[PDB]
C-alpha cells in the first residue's frame, strides 16, 4: 500500500516489470518512462528498498482503486463484533434484570462479545456473592445461546465477565 | 411509661425494601418490615443487603421491626 509513479521516482536503474509479469531487465528510469508512455499506461515503483528498485508497469489509479475495493470489501466483512458491556447493580431487582438479559441475549444472537460488568462503590463482604448469583444467574439463563468464557472475576471496584455467543 | 416489651434480636439483612425499609431474616426466626432507627437517620449508615443488624421489635406485630445496630 501507498506508492510512488514515473516521475517521482528518483532510481536510475529499476528492475523493470511488465503487467503480466514480463520482467524486461534492469533498465534506466528514462527507457521504461517511454516505454511507459507508449503502453498508455504507468511506470510504479512497488519495491522501492529491494536491489535494484522493483518497477512494474500498470494503470497506478486503477490499481488503486483495485485495491481499495479489495480492501474495504474484505475488511469490512471480516469486521469484528467487538465488545457490548452491561453495567449492574448488587441490589438490583426484576424488571430491569430482566431487560439487561433480553439485552444480553440481543447481542449475542446480533454476535457481539458480552462484557458482564457489576460495579461497586466500598463495603466489599456481602458484595462478592451477591454479584456472582446475579451474574452466574444471567449466564445460566442464557445457557442456550451463550458460553462463558471468563469467570466471575474481581477488577478493584468491579466484578466482570465474558460471553462468547454458542454458534458464531 | 415505656411497655418494656422491646424485643433486642439480631438479623440478617436479606432485601433493600424502598425509603429506608429492610426485610431483614432474623436470627431468631421470620423476616420483617425493619424501617431504620432515626439515630442511624442522623449519623448517615447506608445499610446495605448483608449485614448483620439489631432489630427492635414489638410483640403485637412481630413481623415489623426498627434496626438499633448499625453492623
Ligand atoms: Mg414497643
Amino acid at each position: 500500500k501507498e506508492y510512488l509513479t514515473n516521475e517521482r521516482i528518483r532510481a536510475k536503474q529499476v528492475r523493470v516489470v511488465g503487467p503480466d509479469g514480463k520482467q524486461l531487465g534492469i533498465m534506466d528510469t528514462r527507457e521504461a518512462l517511454r516505454l511507459a508512455q507508449e503502453m498508455d499506461l504507468d511506470l510504479v515503483l512497488v519495491g522501492p528498498n529491494a536491489d535494484p528498485p522493483v518497477a512494474r508497469i500498470m494503470d497506478y489509479s486503477k490499481w488503486r482503486y483495485e485495491q481499495q475495493m479489495a480492501e474495504k470489501e474484505a475488511r469490512k466483512k471480516a469486521k469484528r463484533t467487538e465488545v457490548k458491556s452491561i453495567k449492574f447493580r448488587v441490589k438490583i431487582d426484576e424488571h430491569d434484570y430482566q431487560t439487561k438479559l433480553g439485552h444480553i441475549k440481543r447481542f449475542l444472537q446480533e454476535g457481539h462479545k458480552v462484557k458482564v460488568t457489576i460495579m461497586f462503590r466500598g463495603r466489599e463482604v456481602a458484595h462478592p456473592e451477591l454479584g456472582e448469583r446475579i451474574l452466574n444467574r444471567v449466564t445460566e439463563d442464557l445457557k442456550d445461546l451463550a458460553v462463558v468464557e471468563m469467570k466471575p472475576e474481581m477488577l478493584g471496584r468491579d466484578m466482570n465477565m465474558l460471553l462468547a455467543p454458542v454458534k458464531v | 411509661a415505656k411497655e418494656k416489651d422491646t424485643i433486642r434480636t439480631e438479623g440478617v439483612v436479606t432485601e433493600a425494601l424502598p425509603n429506608a425499609t429492610f426485610r431483614v431474616k432474623l436470627d431468631s426466626g421470620p423476616e420483617i418490615l425493619a424501617y431504620i432507627s432515626g439515630k442511624m437517620r442522623m449519623h448517615y449508615i447506608r445499610i446495605l443487603p448483608g449485614d448483620r443488624v439489631v432489630v427492635e421489635i414489638t410483640p403485637y406485630d412481630p413481623t415489623r421491626g426498627r434496626i438499633v445496630y448499625r453492623k
